[PDB]
């Protein structure tokens, strides 16, 4: 059974002021993507870099999450420190993810170059940064996930199986 | 004695995943905003989508959250030039005695520009 981490980085959300929404969309999307058995590990944490670092490390090292997805704090604002926390906990970075998500949003919004989202690997766990805007989460997650099940394959992790009607992942033979 | 609940939400692209997610989010916010416990209070739910959204029926979002026994019907919105693109609109028929001015209507994402309240 696979475990997938969902981390929402927002001060107002973790305080209880506003509802998540963004984290809810990520879980709804994964439920549409996947047909195999999986379990969501979900956390809401404030915009504190050390808190983000520990949350990612717990999910990857203790709770055995093959994929961890974050939403929030990836822009040029002062409190946006999620990309730095991801680089801290990752021994290897996946630059192709960050390039692709910006190239897709650039087709629509010119400010996509302000996005500092990135992705990397902590051991055999894949961590991916998603935008904080709930509207942009579906498009962004849909652009990178076709490559994710084969990535977890190369790291000898669980075999994620997808509903081909909702998303079609790529796997060479 | 029936009261209609109106809902609207937008999507960034015409993909099946994005249509279903947005409709799930919209549907659940219209239910919460009116304190609707069970689906058995709904007589029917009607959906409209704009011309630029064709990749999925919004009815699949209702079955995704357990509305298998709720009657659903979808249709195409009037293609008014210059109107808001990629809008999913909902008209739910609610079996209740709630006064008209106390029914809460939900407009989400870019669809908040549709009503100035």
């Amino acid at each position: 059974k696979a475990k997938i981490g969902i981390v929402t980085v927002s001060d107002r959300a973790s305080a209880g002021i506003t509802a998540d929404i963004s984290g809810k969309a990520i879980i709804l999307a994964l439920n549409l993507y996947l047909t195999s058995e999986w379990e969501p590990i979900y956390q809401v944490i404030p915009d504190e870099q050390k808190v983000i670092e520990r949350t990612l490390i717990k999910m990857a090292d203790i709770q055995d999450c093959c994929l961890i997805v974050t939403t929030g704090g990836t822009g040029p604002a002062k409190r946006d420190v999620t990309p730095e926390a991801t680089e801290a906990v990752c021994d290897r970075m996946m630059p192709g993810f960050g390039e692709l998500m910006r190239a897709e949003s650039l087709k629509e919004v010119p400010t996509a170059i302000l996005s500092r989202q990135t992705a990397g690997l902590r051991g055999d766990s894949l961590i991916v940064n998603l935008p904080g805007d709930p509207a942009s989460i579906s498009d962004c997650l849909l652009a990178v996930f076709p490559a994710i099940p084969y990535c977890i394959d190369l790291m000898e992790g669980p075999y994620l199986e997808c509903n081909e009607a909702m998303i079609k992942p790529f796997r060479p033979k | 004695m029936v009261r209609g609940i109106r809902g609207a939400i937008t999507v960034n692209s015409d993909t099946p995943t994005s249509i279903i997610i947005a409709t799930i989010l919209l549907l659940e916010k219209m239910l919460e905003a009116n304190g609707i416990q069970s689906y058995e209070e709904l007589a029917a739910v009607i959906f409209t989508v704009t011309e630029d959204l064709t990749s999925a029926f919004p009815a699949e979002a209702a079955r995704q959250i357990g509305m298998h026994r709720v009657p659903l019907l979808s249709a195409r919105e009037v293609p008014v030039p210059g109107s808001l693109p990629r809008v999913i609109r909902v008209l739910a028929l609610w079996n209740t005695d709630t006064p008209q001015d106390r029914v809460r209507h939900v407009y989400l994402s870019e669809a908040v520009r549709l009503r100035p309240d």
